[PDB]
């Protein structure tokens, strides 16, 4: 009843042991002038707490003589026949098997340095990801802007053709090539200027794909760091929990960690 | 020998990281032209003329469009086709901006650099769209920082439906403004800055000899120059009008005037004047105890004599222009088929995710997890099979959720996520509202782009996350299909839900005999029950309720109406997946007794998404929440908008109206919205709201637009200092800074405007000799300005505030807010600890403003200054000795009282909030002896995400230094009465916060919205439970607090 595997005997650190366990995983807890014990069960991925002359129970069907009595019965069976909306029943509670205590504690530092080195790599890349998302979108807007600029110039190389070829045929002899050269010059500037702008826009779009390429490669490697970070952290949490069963040593821990 | 000769082969130091010179993270934003920060001082600009000619002027960076136009048409004469141009006056400039929109440049005073031009060119045109007036939307869009057109071409009906309907609220507020104008207009602009209570705490009351204050009314007569004191001694609880009279009495008593002749000269004169605060645009515009105005109450506390000014109402109503509000340019299926008709389970067809970036080496197989939610979930969570894993992943499955379509609640939302495989690990996520804003159940095909899993989330699905598709295109796009029922299904009317609820009750009244699992169902209740209910009511939000307690609550819901405050708990005890239940709850909440705002605010967090509930919650605010207390909690109310399902909602209509009713709220409401605009989770939502505000706010837009323009100048300026003027001497940088600031574009832009930190303060001229870049690597700017008040002298001649590009202010913003609140709790509950919650304001992505506190120093400076020449050790006493050096005489004794009263409160706030470890370089002491912490780092113990685990840290650990000073220089200070009293403050402080713990949970719960890594989910906030010890009795808490306090101190502490 002290040991009881699942039996620990507060709210917060329960939820840390219930974080990322699947549908059906459970444990029991201990104000006493409130109720005695508390079955904290994670049905469907959400904390579902259940309150507990001799007989331990949930409300009226009290004939179970112990805390261990009531939980063996409902490891076999669901909680539906007690309370309507409850159709779920994992009593969850390696480490190289090490009885070393000290050398288990060195590994905790080692895994934690591995983990904390690993979190920074994940943290780095999350900045890269979002900066890249920004840099990209700024490039996209810039492309809309270039494209827009270009319209105004394409429209301007057109805009002049209407007025300029009205001012060639009207007159013609008056300032023959003295006029029409210096209208051809201005226009020959105008189109090569367009020519430069388009090439400036292209050169952004090639950089866009190289950026968007790298953007994939960040996420790609984020998603291969992620699953490792979960296990690396989870192994650290079992190494740290395995220690904090035998010797209390809450304060000794912090040098390794 | 050191390393076992083990070579690290990968490591390189030819530049290998931003650990080396480790500061200044956030980027980027190009400034004055595309791809460059600060445009060249002389620059070539292509002018595109209406005759099709490209004449290129060399212009100065700094030059006005007037100057450019005027030169362009002088220089277009030298190019051909001059007879085809009109007189320059028939033209306006245009170009493509960096936002990517062809902006017409109407305000021709603007300078070439200030245009935000992308490419440096200008097209000439005669002004299309003859309403010049109306295309000062560009004003709005400047203030918002995204052009107003960008909405106008949004497809989505909701968005347009928001834009058009929200003007209801805007026009209603403008009505209230010009109601008793010009008084009410001044009432909008310059609301009375006033504490919530008129009642005075007992430690203020004792500073005034049975409620009397020596005031100083000032006046001006001719020409302006000379002013005259009029040093009244009026009552604390006397109103501005009485204070205005006595001033005019004493002004105009005379030897050529009988008393009867004075009384008449009082009356005429009296109400032609109103009271200003000397030195800032604050005023005393309504019947309020003088003490109730914040300026007075601070003058009491600080041992100061209020300097007010008598101001003529007409010289005031001179300075208010007209609001000039205008309605903008922009002005189901035959009774459908009620969701309750629909006879089927929920099923949602998953189809194909397209853009999923995963190593086929690393990850085996990948699947879509799904689930339905309400904050928590109304059925067993389900997935789909592990099919087509990684390479082009596709499942054409109907997922089957065990809930009947009618038992969907209004606020139901699907939450999904692509995952990796117990190698379980989310790749993306996205959530969708199962109904739309028109109440319509979601049918057919939907295409959802997903969000990347953030830092703190390990969990698979993430329903607190924002509802809707990512706008970012190039991300995982998981499209899917919902069931179609030959008819648009709408959510039931309330009239109909009222009937089903009335039926559900009458039905229960004949359910008979034993109903074991009494659980969800006696008229006369037991006394032990009625005590187990109020006992539940008192519990904080994070004390999670059991199934027993829920069922117990849900049954006695009709008694729960006697104890309104239970409502949060009750609502979380409803089976949201039983419309029978939900409907009955909708009839309680209808006429549930309104509750206190501090309690009603919980009901707008993520755990209460139902619209009816949130209505009740806004209904509470509408009643109790004063413009004071709204302003106090405005950050938590802006943040809580994210959790609303739809754009258009009662909470937005509330806050928007309040913003337009009162300009001090308005101000911060703009800036907090504007602060977040870079975050694409809310860009749309907040943009739309900010448009509405900006459109209806009256002249303030133009004031905002200068504040905004100043902030952009500084953002650019620093951005440049931080890149390319890095690896440069301060000497070289400071030269560059001053050089820049002297250019006239900077001079215009950074001078005549209002403090975003506090728009009451004006900001005048730049004294550039007192402007400088601090030593920090983030290259913050220490900026200084002349206070252009008439009475600068009487308040502060120099206003100086710190601009810091590079650092996420919002953690600080919230901790400082929380501090401010603990102070108000403490003080207003008669106990005087003096926290200095200095001003802080994030105006953007890691960009903000921090209030300077003149004459304060880091303990380090104190000790550097007090350190002996031969570099040996710094003396614990030097603090004490440096403090004495300032405070000498009866002063000394009082300055230790301050240091003790501050140091105590800061100990208890620090401990409870668990903020970053305190040490000599982040603790500050003022000349007058007040202590206050700066640079808080991570609040709720966010370096416990590495190891952590029941660490319940003490961050302010009072070294000798502090103890000496508390104990007036004795040795073995830990044993004096000086110290006993100190501890008794610390205990009394700790309990006060422990009785308001609900609020601080809820404030932190409201803040989960913002994307702060310190606030990822409720367990983050749970630290504040341990540290307040809310699972325990208060007596254990006291003992816990001591225990905790003792062990870190090696001290006495019993
Ligand atoms: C309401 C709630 C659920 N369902 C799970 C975890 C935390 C909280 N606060």
């Amino acid at each position: 009843l002290q040991d009881a595997e699942w039996y620990w005997g507060s709210r917060e650190e329960v939820n840390e042991k219930l974080r990322d366990t699947a549908d059906g995983t459970f444990l029991v807890r201990d104000t006493k002038m409130h109720g005695d014990y508390t079955l904290t069960l994670r049905k469907g991925g959400n904390n579902k707490l259940i309150k507990i002359d001799g007989k331990y129970g949930f409300s009226d069907p009290l004939t179970f003589s112990s805390v261990v009595e009531l939980i063996n019965h409902y490891r076999n069976e669901s909680l539906a026949q007690y309370n309507p909306k409850l159709d779920v029943k994992y009593p969850v509670s390696q480490v190289v098997k090490e009885d070393n205590i000290e050398a288990v504690g060195k590994k905790l530092h080692e895994y934690n340095t591995q983990f904390q080195e690993k979190s920074r790599e994940y943290d780095r890349l999350y900045e890269e990801y979002t900066r890249t998302s920004q840099e990209i979108q700024m490039k996209r807007t810039a492309i809309e802007a270039f494209n827009e600029t270009i319209k105004i110039f394409e429209e301007q190389c057109q805009t002049q053709e209407r007025y300029s070829k009205e001012y060639i045929e009207k007159f013609k002899r008056e300032g023959n090539e003295k006029e029409i050269q210096r209208i051809m010059h201005n226009y020959d500037k105008l189109k090569s200027r367009i020519s430069e702008i388009i090439d400036s826009r292209r050169r952004l779009e090639e950089d866009l794909k190289k950026q968007a390429a790298e953007y994939r490669e960040i996420d790609k490697r984020m998603n291969s760091i992620k699953p490792d970070l979960i296990q690396l952290r989870k192994t650290r949490d079992q190494y740290l929990m395995w220690l904090t069963q035998k010797g209390v040593r809450q304060k000794k821990l912090n040098e390794w960690l | 020998s050191y390393y076992h000769h083990h070579h690290h082969h990968d490591y390189d130091i030819p530049t290998t990281f931003q650990g080396a010179m480790g500061s200044m993270p956030p980027r980027p934003s190009s400034g004055e032209l595309w791809g460059i920060h600060l445009m060249p001082p002389r620059i070539l600009v292509e002018c595109l003329l209406p005759n099709g000619m490209i004449v290129t002027l060399e212009c100065l960076r700094e030059a006005t469009l007037i100057t450019i136009k005027h030169e362009l048409f002088k220089e277009a004469r030298k190019y051909p086709l001059h007879q085809l141009l009109q007189d320059e006056s028939s033209y306006i400039f245009v170009s493509v901006t960096q936002e990517a929109e062809r902006e017409e440049f109407f305000d021709e005073t603007r300078r070439l650099c200030d245009l935000r031009l992308f490419q440096p060119f200008l097209k000439v045109i005669e002004p299309v769209g003859n309403r010049e007036e109306k295309i000062l939307n560009r004003e709005i869009g400047f203030a918002i920082g995204m052009p107003v057109c960008e909405f106008d071409m949004v497809k989505d009906p909701e968005v347009q439906d928001f834009r058009r309907n929200i003007l209801n609220v805007c026009k209603e507020a403008v009505d209230l403004r010009d109601l008793n104008s010009p008084h009410s207009r001044a009432m909008y602009v310059y609301p009375p800055n006033v504490e919530s209570s008129p009642e005075l705490p007992k430690h203020i009351y004792n500073k005034l000899d049975k409620g009397q204050i020596i005031v100083v009314i000032w006046v001006i007569v001719s020409p302006n120059n000379d002013k005259q004191k009029y040093t009244l001694k009026i009552n604390h609880d006397c109103v501005p009008e009485q204070v205005i009279a006595e001033a005019i009495r004493k002004k105009t008593r005379s030897m050529l005037l009988s008393s009867e002749q004075l009384k008449l000269c009082v009356l005429e004169y009296q109400g032609k004047y109103i009271l200003k605060v000397c030195g800032c645009d604050e005023y005393f515009l309504e019947k309020y105890p003088l003490s109730q105005y914040k300026y007075i109450r601070s003058c009491i506390m600080l041992g100061r004599m209020p300097n007010l000014m008598l101001m003529a109402k007409e010289s005031l109503y001179s300075q208010l222009p007209m609001d000039c509000f205008t309605m903008p340019s922009y002005s189901g299926e035959t009774s459908t088929k009620s969701l309750w008709v629909i006879n089927s389970a929920l099923r949602i067809k998953i189809l194909c995710a397209t853009y999923v970036n995963v190593n086929i080496r690393d990850i085996d197989k990948i699947y879509v997890r799904t689930g339905i939610y309400h904050g928590g979930e109304p059925l067993c969570d389900n997935v789909n099979t592990q099919r087509v894993p990684c390479s082009n992943p596709r499942w054409n499955e109907w997922l089957n959720y065990d809930i009947y379509i009618p038992d969907l609640p209004r606020a139901a939302r699907l939450c999904l996520s692509i995952c990796s495989v117990e190698e379980h690990c989310p790749l993306a996520w996205g959530n969708i509202n199962l109904f739309d804003y028109t109440d319509t159940l979601v049918s057919g095909k939907m295409a959802l782009n997903l969000w990347p899993v953030p830092h703190g989330l390990e969990d698979l699905l993430n329903p607190i996350g924002v509802t809707g598709s990512n706008p970012n295109k190039e991300t995982p796009c998981l499209e899917l299909e919902f069931d179609w029922f030959s008819s648009v299904v709408k959510f039931p009317d309330m009239s109909v839900i009222e009937e089903h609820a009335n039926w559900s009750v009458s039905r229960e009244a004949g359910f008979s005999y034993s109903h074991a699992g009494l659980s969800n169902r006696d008229n006369e209740l037991r006394e032990n029950d009625k005590e187990q209910l109020k006992a539940i009511s008192t519990r904080d939000p994070l004390s999670e309720i059991t199934e027993q307690e829920k069922d117990f609550l849900w049954s006695h819901r009709h008694y729960c109406v006697t104890i309104p405050e239970i409502l949060p708990k009750l609502l979380l005890s409803v089976k949201w997946n039983s419309r029978d239940e939900v409907a009955q709850m909708y009839c309680l909440v209808k006429d549930w007794p309104p509750i206190k705002p501090e309690q009603a605010m919980e009901l707008l967090d993520c755990n209460y998404p139902d619209p009816m509930v949130r209505g009740f919650a806004v209904r509470c605010l509408e009643k109790y929440l004063t413009d004071d207390k709204l302003s106090q909690y405005l950050i938590q109310l802006v943040q809580v908008l994210k959790y609303e399902q739809y754009l258009d909602n009662l909470l937005v209509r509330f806050l928007l109206k309040k913003a337009l009713t009162n300009q001090r709220i308005g101000h911060f409401f703009f800036w907090h919205l504007k602060s977040e605009m870079h975050n694409k989770t809310v860009s749309q939502r907040f943009g739309l709201l900010l448009e509405s505000y900006c459109r209806a706010c009256g002249m303030y837009l133009k004031h905002l637009n200068r504040q905004v323009e100043a902030m952009e100048k500084l953002i650019n300026l620093t951005d440049i200092l931080k890149q390319e003027k890095k690896d440069e001497t301060q000497k070289v940088q400071m030269k560059f800074l001053v050089e820049q600031m002297r250019r006239p574009d900077f001079m215009d832009a950074l001078q005549g405007f209002l403090s975003p930190l506090n728009p009451a303060h004006q900001l005048g001229n730049l004294r550039l000799e007192e402007c400088r870049i601090m030593s920090s690597a983030k290259r913050p700017l220490w900026l200084n300005w002349e206070n252009p008040d008439i009475m600068s002298e009487l308040l502060f001649q120099n206003n100086e505030i710190i601009f810091k590009n590079g650092d996420d202010l919002r953690q600080d913003m919230l901790t400082l807010q929380i501090i401010r609140i603990m102070e108000n709790i403490w003080q207003n509950q008669g106990l005087d600890l003096r926290m200095l919650p200095y001003g802080c304001l994030s105006i953007g992505d890691c960009v903000g403003l921090i209030e300077v506190v003149r004459n304060s120093h880091t303990i380090m400076q104190i000790q550097c200054k007090g350190g002996l020449k031969g570099a040996l050790q710094f003396n614990s006493h030097t603090l004490h000795q440096w403090l004495k050096d300032k405070n000498k005489g009866e002063i000394y004794d009082a300055a230790i009282d301050l240091f003790t009263r501050s140091c105590a409160g800061y100990c208890v706030a620090t401990f409870i909030l668990g903020i970053g470890d305190r040490h000599n370089s982040n603790i500050m002491v003022k000349d007058d002896g007040q202590l206050f912490h700066i640079d808080f780092g991570h609040f709720l113990d966010h370096k416990k995400k590495k190891f952590g685990y029941k660490r319940e840290r003490v961050p302010f650990v009072l070294t000798q230094d502090f103890l000496i000073v508390i104990s007036k220089g004795a040795q073995e200070c830990t044993k004096t009465r000086e110290f006993e009293r100190f501890q008794e403050m610390c205990y009394k402080a700790y309990l006060a916060i422990r009785q308001h713990a609900n609020l601080f949970i809820n404030l932190f719960s409201m803040m989960l919205g913002s994307g702060m890594p310190e606030l990822q989910s409720f367990d983050d906030i749970a630290y504040i439970r341990k540290t307040l010890a809310l699972d325990k009795t208060e007596q254990e808490a006291l003992e816990y607090f001591m225990k905790q306090m003792n062990d870190a101190h090696h001290g006495g502490w019993t």
